[PDB]
């Protein structure tokens, strides 16, 4: 599939997708504050399964509004670009304090959302820890999530007023359900094994043992939902990669090196 | 940290569901997509090669055209330049002086054409 590609300040190329990629991403990011709108678009080939998605929140005196739009025709990306929910980011220390300026979605179909990303040491991702805002993402009304020894992601999405205020969401807020998984991140096959990867004690809503991969060749296993394990999520769970073959099943050792 | 193009006290924050797209979280002094903009600057120093301020008009009144502009993208000095980052030229409308030139200037519409006119920014 031919489709325009171009990061921020670049001009666009006629990129052309391979067997696997069948959609055309056109991500825009905007900010308003003190009457200064600044907006950054990136385009390129998308993939098998991503979804017209939307998010917005406010940090301090500004509102950032992310939106993504996809289509499966030739160069369909081109030249040109209410319900109340609590808002705040981890970044400005506002989601952590028992106070957090709020906001009201500007599209019917939007939702209320909390998104959590917790990472250790020198962390691969430049994503806020906690974010609360308005919008729609993969498998919305409901929830997704997955935890590892060193990592924990989780989304929550609801169609009801301020449905996302109150307590934030840490590890300890989850009932060690009793079921187990594995956690692995070295390099290829012998960075982790039955030797340098151990059994995690799965926590609460996480009960699916899961693996992940992509081509240099990074790989990750652990404990997840059925919504996480499904759709766009997992994929973006890490920088970029392949068709990112991914697997789920019931059982403690479900995700041990097959 | 920054290491995304985040000049000054810029903080790099990305966005998983939106294709690891990044934005910079600027301190008060530095506006713009990299915190590339010293919004306190009111005059320029020497000739201007360094000026990163926010003059946008010209010595007759007219406003500058965006280094973005479809118009300007034909002109040699514009925001898509591979070098544009270090030279200050970006999604704005300000004044720069990337090549040599007495002071900072910008591409100005007058009737139909795009003349390069001289900015206001007082010298120190
Ligand atoms: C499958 C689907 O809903 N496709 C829509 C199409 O109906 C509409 O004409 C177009 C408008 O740009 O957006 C896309
Ligand atoms: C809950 C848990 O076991 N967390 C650990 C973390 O404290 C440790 O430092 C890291 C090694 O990099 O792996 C994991
Ligand atoms: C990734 O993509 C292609 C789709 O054309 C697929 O055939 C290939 O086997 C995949 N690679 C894997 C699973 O290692
Ligand atoms: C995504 O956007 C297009 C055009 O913007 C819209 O017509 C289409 O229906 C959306 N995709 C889906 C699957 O609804
Ligand atoms: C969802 O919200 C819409 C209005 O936003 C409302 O009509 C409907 O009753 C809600 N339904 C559910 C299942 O949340």
């Amino acid at each position: 599939l031919q489709c325009m590609q171009c990061e921020s300040n670049q001009s666009c190329l006629v990129e052309e997708c391979a067997l696997g990629q069948d959609l055309c991403r056109t991500t825009v990011l905007r900010e308003w504050q003190d009457d200064r709108e600044l907006e950054v678009v990136t385009r390129g080939c998308a993939h098998s399964e991503k979804t017209n998605r939307t998010m917005s929140y406010r940090m301090g005196s500004m509102i950032i509004s992310l939106t993504e739009t996809v289509c499966a025709t030739n160069l369909c990306n081109r030249p040109r670009p209410y319900l109340e929910c609590a808002s705040c980011t981890s970044l400005d220390q506002s989601c952590e304090r028992g106070r957090e300026q709020s906001l009201q979605c500007r599209y019917p179909t939007e939702h209320c959302i909390e998104v959590v990303t917790l990472q250790s040491t020198e962390r691969s991702l430049k994503d806020e820890d906690y974010t609360r805002g308005c919008g729609s993402l993969p498998g919305c009304p409901g929830t997704a999530g997955f935890h590892s020894n060193q990592t924990f992601h989780f989304l929550k999405c609801c169609n009801y007023t301020h449905c996302n205020g109150g307590p934030v969401l840490d590890l300890q807020s989850f009932p060690p359900n009793g079921f187990q998984c594995y956690s692995c991140e070295g390099n290829n096959t012998l960075g982790c094994s039955s030797e340098e990867a151990s059994l995690i004690n799965c926590r609460g809503p996480m009960n699916q043992c899961l693996v992940a991969t992509g081509l240099r060749s990074y790989t990750v296993r652990g404990c997840a939902t059925a919504s996480w394990c499904q759709g766009s999520h997992v994929a973006d769970s890490f920088p970029t990669h392949l068709n990112v073959s991914v697997s789920c099943c019931h059982g403690s050792g479900c995700n041990s090196p097959t | 940290e920054s290491n995304c193009g985040c000049q000054n006290g810029g903080v790099c924050v990305s966005y998983k569901y939106f294709s690891r797209i990044r934005r910079c979280s600027c301190p008060r002094k530095f506006q713009g997509e990299h915190c590339e903009i010293d919004a306190s600057k009111t005059c320029y120093h020497g000739n201007g090669d360094s000026y990163r301020g926010k003059a946008n008009t010209d010595t007759k009144g007219r406003p500058c055209l965006a280094w973005n502009a479809p118009a300007v993208l034909q002109k040699p000095y514009n925001a898509h330049r591979p070098d544009a980052i270090s030279l200050g030229l970006g999604k704005h409308n300000y004044c720069r002086n990337p090549d040599n030139q007495k002071r900072p200037w910008c591409y100005v519409q007058i009737g139909l054409r795009q003349f390069v006119q001289e900015c206001m920014v007082h010298d120190c």
